[PDB]
DNA sequence: TTCGGGCTGTTTATAAACAAT
DNA sequence: AAATTGTTTATAAACAGCCCG
């Protein structure tokens, strides 16, 4: 029960996966993760870096802009449908 | 040398298909920094080929841009 | 022929500079 | 400014496929 055996990609995926509109704000990602996995309630300085790194880097995650600017300071993220259901397994162990 | 690995791999291919060890060589042949040692930065060269869509493996296979 | 180690690749994790908003 | 959010390179490592001695 030290670290959840998920990648950041896994985590971001199930985060987007778990939105009702299937779009989520970066801080919404941070939250979903900490809300559920106690490991990431500390230190959070660093692993939040690597979450942002995985959005920027990975073609599977699609930044779409905010709506009505409420409040703003960050676009929404989604999944390239080519990669929605990439973690077909369901337990997010492989992609 | 103030070049990235991507820079280095690029000018390697630039110099137009090359084998991974051919990359290693072009780099060491020219930049003494990457002569000693050479156990880690070769890792990151391979990492940059796998990772970056700009590099195209055609059939160690050859690499291109 | 099996074993167990070296290269190819590929994928992740972490840390950092650095720009955009 | 002043922080968050994004983009981009690094550096190391976990983990396959091999070809090979």
């Amino acid at each position: 029960l030290v670290k959840p055996p998920y990648s950041y990609i896994a985590l971001i995926t199930m985060a987007i996966q778990n939105a009702p509109e299937k779009k989520i704000t970066l801080n919404g990602i941070y939250q979903f993760i900490m809300d559920r996995f106690p490991f990431y309630r500390e230190n959070k300085q660093g692993w939040q870096n690597s979450i942002r790194h995985n959005l920027s880097l990975n073609e599977c995650f699609v930044k779409v802009p905010r709506d009505d600017k409420k409040p703003g300071k960050g676009s929404y993220w989604t999944l390239d449908p080519d990669s929605y259901n990439m973690f077909e397994n369901g337990s997010f162990l492989r992609r | 040398p103030p070049y990235s690995y991507i820079a280095l791999i690029t000018m390697a291919i630039q110099n137009k298909k090359i084998t991974l060890n051919g990359i290693y060589q072009f780099i060491m042949d020219r930049f003494p920094f990457y002569r000693e040692n050479k156990q880690g930065w070769q890792n990151s060269i391979r990492h940059n080929l796998s990772l970056n869509e700009c590099f195209v493996k055609v059939p160690g296979s050859y690499w291109t841009l």
